[PDB]
């Protein structure tokens, strides 16, 4: 109906729009009529309606300005109101752009615009943009001000004030905020979580007046720091539109003594008084650290001050608190119950598609070359969160300017436009970077993202139909456990040699039920034994808790099951609601070491025993890991397969690098030499050659006893 | 309001608002660098310097530059708030209406709307820096009103402000007559 | 009598509403439920000093004026100081805790001073100091010297308090320990009550409290949600329901066009909540009661167990009789005893038995796993047994169950232990049951008189005793018609009450898989006899040969060592 199709106007005028006659007929619009049109991110304008009867029905013609203003592309859609009640400007406040106006002698206005808007009549609303085509040059400028406010039509008696400073241009884009969801990807769901419980409180209030509930007000985002947590909330209260008003954690912290408690007070006033409004408080854990942490009075008036703020905001009003702190644990524990941040968000490092999208959202503007494999790049980058991409763009860009730097004279101040042109980015500058860059987002538990399914693992169907009934019936059909009011089984507990693929296991396991990974290695266990680490169990947890549904994996458990750290993972386990899907998969080499409390009923009880692969599974391991290698045509890998017999996988990945070390080695002497693209063979032979097993028999042996012992004692 | 209110005072005021007043220093004995670039001796002096006042004998330091000075203090540009206001106004009447529960001040009372201790300390920022008679005509006439009677007298005074270069962004307020109510 | 003071709007279509039948606030008593003990004694402390003084001056005494309330949090402590203050209608001057700690040094002593002063003036008043342990904490807690001088004027102005004037002071905090001991002395925060997690009956009242306003589904069944909510606290329930309305609107938004501001009328008047709704929220919600030692009810009569008819017998004789018959026991002047430590095998249900006893005396049951004793003993817990003790006293009569003694007692928390139990009333109705899988290991001290000495052996389920614990695990899953399980009772001979959990478990499991499998290929309802065969072809004892004999040589050599 009135969803204008938007098309490129052939006239240049700032205030008027073409349309065709059957949409001017539909919405009873008339020619020279002035109305109300809004495209995205909530701009309006306002444009004097103009019949054209070239247009297709259902579309309309803007010029470059008007879509520049309304943030839209040419095929995008505009709602089209009436706007009968615009009063005539009193008293227009303008300035113009500093780099248009360089260059212009005499009365900029006088030769610009009073001939412009001079019996024209053209609607002008702050903040828009209008260019003025005066003899050579082309100038725009900006609606400042307007009175009546916060547009009206600027009639002949209408008084101009051009009088003031030239604005800098660097402003609009370097300060590029009010970006919408179009900036962000790769976080669908955590960003669809925050936009259900802000918009809906926000933009239909009677929902909840209908239902007859009282919203939820806080909320509380954590995560690796560098996710784009400030960006996403930035992006969400500008789609919204509200009253948005960022509170910072250290520009609070700075203040002088009985200063910081002002400025929240004044904060949350100012938000309340202007209802709806959405206060994000960024950093919230300097404000409001761990107890145990600064135990000053002035690190304690403020906690005071910001808890007492919360509990009285609990009213009518529409306000929604949005905290941002790195790890759950940080935050004081008495701002995380009822009437305060209840609600929590877990970031999590993006997959292959979040780096891609990511990728293409910061390599929009580089000069880029044809040699661009973006999904390369994405495929190879893991554990980039966003800040480590934008980092690896800019290393990328810098290299190739050192690369081009040859053409360049730094004395001189001048560089001819010529050069500037040939800059380009290549694979080769992406690859150096990545050489160079620095991810430090693993370093910490963090929630990831896999995607490993029943093909990467050999074998195991046995295991497989366990793991499949064990955890895949819970989560898809929950209907049924509630029906027989059985309990879901927790967790299962790994166990055999090394090196037989458990971690695939739960992989697999995670991706058939669409559940995040968390990956908890021993060396992470034992830091926090020794308590130097910087995340404690419960926030791994609360995490778990969080992100669900999820699915925590504990490796080489025994070093820790040999205990302070036991007891805080059996009370979190007792803890953990049991209806909420979260699988806690431990894994360990020595069964009998662990303590047994771990293994009661209501904890990690099933034990499964993870065996060697068997032929054909060292065949399919063998097909799997040289999908992406250069192989001898003809070459069969069944013998190989067959000749390492009782080899776990991590031999046959050894045998395989070995091999693949050998072809590189004798391809890099032929070409030093100077042949040999894939692999013969006699480097397989050599390498098998070379072959060594990972597992004595006895400990093979012990094992099997383990397992014999086990089925004896359900045996009968 | 997403930004400074709008509203409309005095032209002094105004003319006031537009200047900066910092106060350049020269090379410092003390300084160790080239010509360009200073390091923390030759950078201008604010125009709320304290030292600065009491060593010129200066004892307020005129309202404007406290103005100036809590708009630095605070407000950073383009980013980090939205324009909390920095100048109000104290308010001692207790709140007839907050209601966390309680009933008006006469009949109950929470820890919200009880007025805290009140802390009297001197001022530091004077509002109008220096008076100033067009003519001394104006209060010997007056005062003469007491030597011919000799009962004391009382008298609002007329005039406008303007601009006082001797202090920082100082204001002056010159009287150009005398009025005497019935007493 | 032990109300007497509940039995019998808030001082107040158009003359209904104004008669009441954002700041909606004088909640009324109707407003609350599944604290009904609580309530009655916080009104009975508070009204009768007020409203009916003359009784105090006829009988010649001075009321009481510490109340101190402390619970879990989100149980409702304000909800009920709030009530009762508007309730009694009289001047009502309320302290925030964090509100005060946040003014400016030297301004959080005028506040209290004055607050006090016009409750005094305006008399008679109720001082409600809301989060009191932000104000005073423990002495080691805080060591700033503000923190001294609010908690030393605090003091002061408590002291000086008593006096004929009608006022009544009321504080609150989630930890009983937290508070200044010098704040727990005669004249000042005397009484002491206790605030539990609430029953199902208590959780169905708060559900239908809450669930009052919305357009709740034809088909909702609040009293299986109050049912299955075990631990749920008040504010978890309100933030269930308020999660259940948000599911609700989020599958309705499909219809709902987020561009218009407004939405069409007749979707804004379909919404309603519907039972999948709440088992949604359930499975998102997450109590954090539990997390710490509470105070819960128990309805565990003696039919959820089977068999141990003797055990049953002495346990009677030793609790229910003093209890309810406490006036014979003076008679003979024989005073009851204190404790009672069960020993056994793993999983013979000695925690049922514990749930029984506490509610045949109708007592409030405190628990203590081992891993809170472990907890406890590397210091890294909130709680402490002085508190658990504590709160038992405030909740008199009690059940405590210590259980898994052997962690500790393979010490510094067992000799704290003993110190408590030996410091507890011998007349105040405190009793103490521990378990123990290694009665040898125990530190014997606790076996002396007047401690845990009354030693009780739990032997494995008997063949009848067997066949009524499957009967009862059994009852509420779709069994097959004529299904016959005594022949799986007698082959279950030695086995543990988990390991027929564990039969009827995996029974159950092949009947989910199977009708996941039937509901694939379009079936089966109950459990053939099959699937329990299938699920007994894996399943076996947990308890060994060795295990048995060492129990039955130890029982024996105690009759032994008990008689001649
Ligand atoms: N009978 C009830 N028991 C518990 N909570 C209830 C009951 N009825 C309603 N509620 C709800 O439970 C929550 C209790 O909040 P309240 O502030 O009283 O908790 P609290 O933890 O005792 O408070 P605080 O320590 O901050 O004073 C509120 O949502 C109240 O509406
Ligand atoms: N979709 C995205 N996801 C994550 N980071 C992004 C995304 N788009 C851009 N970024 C970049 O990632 C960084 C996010 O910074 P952020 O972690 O929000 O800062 P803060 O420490 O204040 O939370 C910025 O450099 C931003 O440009
Ligand atoms: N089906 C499989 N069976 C065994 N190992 C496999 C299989 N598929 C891949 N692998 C390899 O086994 C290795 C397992 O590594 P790791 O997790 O450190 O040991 P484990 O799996 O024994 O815990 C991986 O590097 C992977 O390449
Ligand atoms: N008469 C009974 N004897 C043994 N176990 C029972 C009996 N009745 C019920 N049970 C089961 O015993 C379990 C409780 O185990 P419990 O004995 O408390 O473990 P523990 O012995 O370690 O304290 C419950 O799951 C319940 O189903
Ligand atoms: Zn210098
Ligand atoms: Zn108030």
């Amino acid at each position: 109906d009135n969803m204008l199709l938007v098309d490129d106007a052939i006239n240049d005028d700032n205030s008027v729009i073409a349309i065709n006659s059957n949409t001017m007929d539909k919405l009873e619009l008339f020619r020279g009529d002035t109305v109300l049109v809004k495209g995205k991110k909530r701009k309006d304008t306002v444009l004097i309606v103009l019949i054209d009867d070239e247009l297709e029905d259902g579309a309309c013609r803007i010029n470059r300005v008007v879509r520049n203003n309304l943030r839209i592309r040419l095929g995008d859609l505009v709602t089209i109101h009436p706007c009968p009640d615009i009063k005539y400007a009193t008293r227009i406040s303008v300035l113009p752009i500093a780099d248009t106006i360089e260059g212009i002698t005499g009365n900029l206005f006088d030769v610009f615009l009073k001939p412009y808007f001079v019996e024209a009549y053209r609607p002008v609303r702050k903040g828009d943009h209008f260019v003025v085509r005066g003899g050579m040059r082309q100038v725009e400028f900006k609606v400042v001000d307007v009175e009546p406010e916060e547009y009206a039509v600027v009639a002949q008696d209408t008084i101009i004030h051009w009088e003031g400073e030239p604005i800098n241009r660097e402003d609009e884009e370097n300060n590029m905020n009010e970006v919408g969801y179009d900036d962000i990807g790769g976080c669908r769901k955590q960003m669809a979580q925050i936009r259900e419980m802000v918009e809906l409180p926000l933009r239909h209030p009677q929902l909840f007046k209908a239902i007859g509930i009282k919203p939820p007000r806080g909320v509380l985002m954590y995560g690796p720091p560098g996710t784009g947590k400030t960006l996403m909330a930035r992006a969400v209260a500008n789609e919204t539109g509200a009253f948005f008003f960022l509170i910072n954690g250290p520009e609070v912290m700075s203040k002088m003594a009985g200063e910081s408690e002002s400025n929240l007070r004044k904060a949350f006033e100012e938000a309340e008084k202007n209802a709806p409004a959405i206060i994000f408080i960024d950093e919230i854990d300097s404000i409001a650290p761990k107890r145990d942490k600064t135990n000053g009075e002035v690190e304690r008036r403020v906690v005071s001050q910001l808890l007492t703020l919360m509990d009285g905001m609990k009213a009518r009003s529409n306000v929604v608190v949005i905290a941002a702190t790195n790890r759950p644990n940080s935050i004081d524990p008495a701002l995380r119950r009822f009437g305060r941040f209840d609600r929590e968000v877990d970031i999590g490092i993006p997959d292959a598609t979040g780096r891609l999208e990511v990728l293409r959202i910061h390599t929009k503007n580089m000069k880029l070359a044809d040699d661009v494999d973006l999904e390369a790049l994405a495929a190879e980058t893991h554990g980039y969160v966003g800040a480590d991409i934008a980092s690896l763009c800019s290393e990328a860009a810098m290299q190739q300017i050192r690369e081009k730097m040859d053409l360049i004279d730094l004395d001189e101040d001048e560089i001819d436009a010529e050069v500037l042109d040939s800059l380009g980015v290549t694979m080769d500058n992406f690859r150096f970077a990545l050489g160079n860059s620095n991810p430090s987002a693993l370093r910490e538990t963090v929630v990831e993202s896999v995607n490993v399914t029943w093909d990467d693992v050999g074998g195991l169907d046995e295991i497989k139909e366990e793991l499949k009934e064990t955890v895949e019936y819970p989560v898809l059909h929950p209907d049924q456990y509630t029906k027989f009011g059985l309990s879901p089984s927790k967790g299962v507990l790994f166990y055999g040699p090394p090196g037989t693929g458990k971690t695939l296991l739960a992989k697999a396991v995670a991706t058939e039920v669409s559940a995040n990974f968390i990956s908890v290695k021993g060396p992470e266990l034992l830091s926090m034994w020794y308590g130097e680490s910087e995340s404690n169990i419960r926030d791994i947890f609360d995490k778990a808790r969080a992100a669900a549904p999820t699915v925590v994996f504990l490796d080489e458990l025994d070093s820790i099951a040999k205990d302070r750290v036991v007891n805080q993972l059996l009370t979190e386990m007792d803890g953990m609601n049991a209806k909420k899907n979260v699988f806690v998969i431990g894994a360990t080499n020595r069964p009998d070491q662990i303590d047994p409390a771990i293994l009661r009923p209501g904890r990690l009880d099933q034990l499964i025993y993870v065996p060697l692969p068997d032929e054909n599974a060292r065949l399919s391991i063998l097909n799997a890991q040289l999908r992406k290698t250069p192989l001898e045509p003809g070459l069969e890998l069944t013998a190989i397969a067959k000749a390492t017999q009782g080899f776990s996988g991590a031999d046959l990945l050894y045998i395989v690098q070995r091999a693949a070390k050998y072809a590189i080695k004798d391809s890099i002497e032929a070409h030093r030499q100077h042949p040999v693209p894939y692999i013969t063979k006699e480097h397989f032979a050599e390498a098998m050659k070379t072959a060594k097993r990972s597992v004595s028999d006895a400990e093979l042996r012990r094992y099997e006893a383990y397992s014999q012992q086990m089925k004896a004692s359900r045996g009968q | 309001r997403y930004g400074p209110l709008r509203i409309k005072e005095l032209a002094v005021d105004e003319e006031l608002e537009k200047e900066d007043g910092l106060i350049p220093r020269q090379k410092s004995k003390l300084c160790k660098h080239g010509d360009r670039g200073m390091c923390e001796y030759c950078s201008p002096l604010p125009p709320w310097d304290k030292e600065y006042h009491e060593k010129n004998k200066i004892k307020h330091i005129s309202f404007h530059s406290y103005l100036k000075k809590l708009n630095e203090n605070a407000n950073k540009k383009e980013n980090g708030s939205s324009y909390i206001s920095p100048l109000s106004e104290p308010d001692f009447r207790i709140n007839k209406r907050c209601h966390n529960g309680h009933e008006p001040w006469p009949r109950g009372i929470c820890s919200k709307c009880q007025p805290s201790a009140i802390t009297l300390q001197q001022q530091e920022f004077r509002m109008v820096d220096h008076v100033e008679f067009q003519k001394s005509e104006i209060i010997n006439e007056f005062i003469q009103a007491w030597r011919y009677t000799g009962m004391q007298r009382f008298g609002y005074m007329y005039g406008s402000y303007s601009k006082y270069d001797n202090t920082p962004l100082g204001i002056k307020a010159v009287v150009e007559a005398i009025y005497e109510p019935p007493q």
